[PDB]
């Protein structure tokens, strides 16, 4: 499985970003920081589509795609 | 944000459009045009001089993810903002409109406070 990283969030978008995830996918191992988040992803969406979704908001360079 | 912007408000709803234009004059934007479809939105938009398009996503004759698609592949405005309103978070929605362009998408109904967040973030990642 797959693992996202999302980075220097500002004061709210942690939650925010958890619900637009959860939109998208079911998140498991999620691990909510003061101004971080990252979690396990199913695989069940294609990453770029997630990447897009999540610019509405942030930048891509806030946001980290990796191998568990 | 230039508070005489050019807004087209697009939604086949005469009612959801004065909503809108009322929402957006609470905003202090009052320089508003309707459509209400995206063909009556793409005639409009060739006047020239709009800066913002608040688009609604069923419509007749033409839907608001296909006027998003056209607005973005004309080179005359294809960096025109364009948040599209929808009637639910929908995963397949969702990254339609962020694959086709989307500046941002709002779930109606929504209020004035979620608008201004949504406007500010755009202004702010286009800087305007
Ligand atoms: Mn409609």
């Amino acid at each position: 499985a797959r693992r996202i990283i999302l980075s220097r969030l500002k004061a709210g978008e942690v939650d925010l970003l958890e619900e637009e995830l959860g939109h998208l996918t079911t998140l498991t191992d999620v691990v909510k920081g003061a101004d971080s988040l990252s979690a396990i992803l199913p695989g069940d969406i294609a990453e770029d589509d997630i990447t897009a979704v999540l610019c509405f908001v942030i930048e891509a360079d806030q946001i980290t795609f990796e191998t568990v | 944000a230039d508070k005489e912007l050019k807004f087209l408000v697009v939604d086949d709803f005469s009612t959801m459009r004065r909503i809108v234009r009322n929402l957006l004059k609470e905003l202090g934007f009052n320089n508003v045009e309707e459509a209400e479809d995206g063909v009556d939105a793409l005639n409009k938009l060739q006047a020239g001089g709009y800066g913002f398009v608040i688009s609604d996503w069923n419509m007749p004759n033409m839907d608001g993810l296909e006027l998003l698609k056209t607005i973005r592949a004309d080179g005359a405005m294809s960096a025109l903002p364009v948040l599209m309103v929808t009637a639910e978070a929908k995963k397949e929605n969702i990254i339609a409109a962020a694959q086709a362009g989307a500046s941002g998408y709002v779930v109606k109904p929504f209020t004035a406070a979620t608008l201004e967040e949504k406007l500010n973030k755009i202004f702010e990642k286009l800087g305007m």
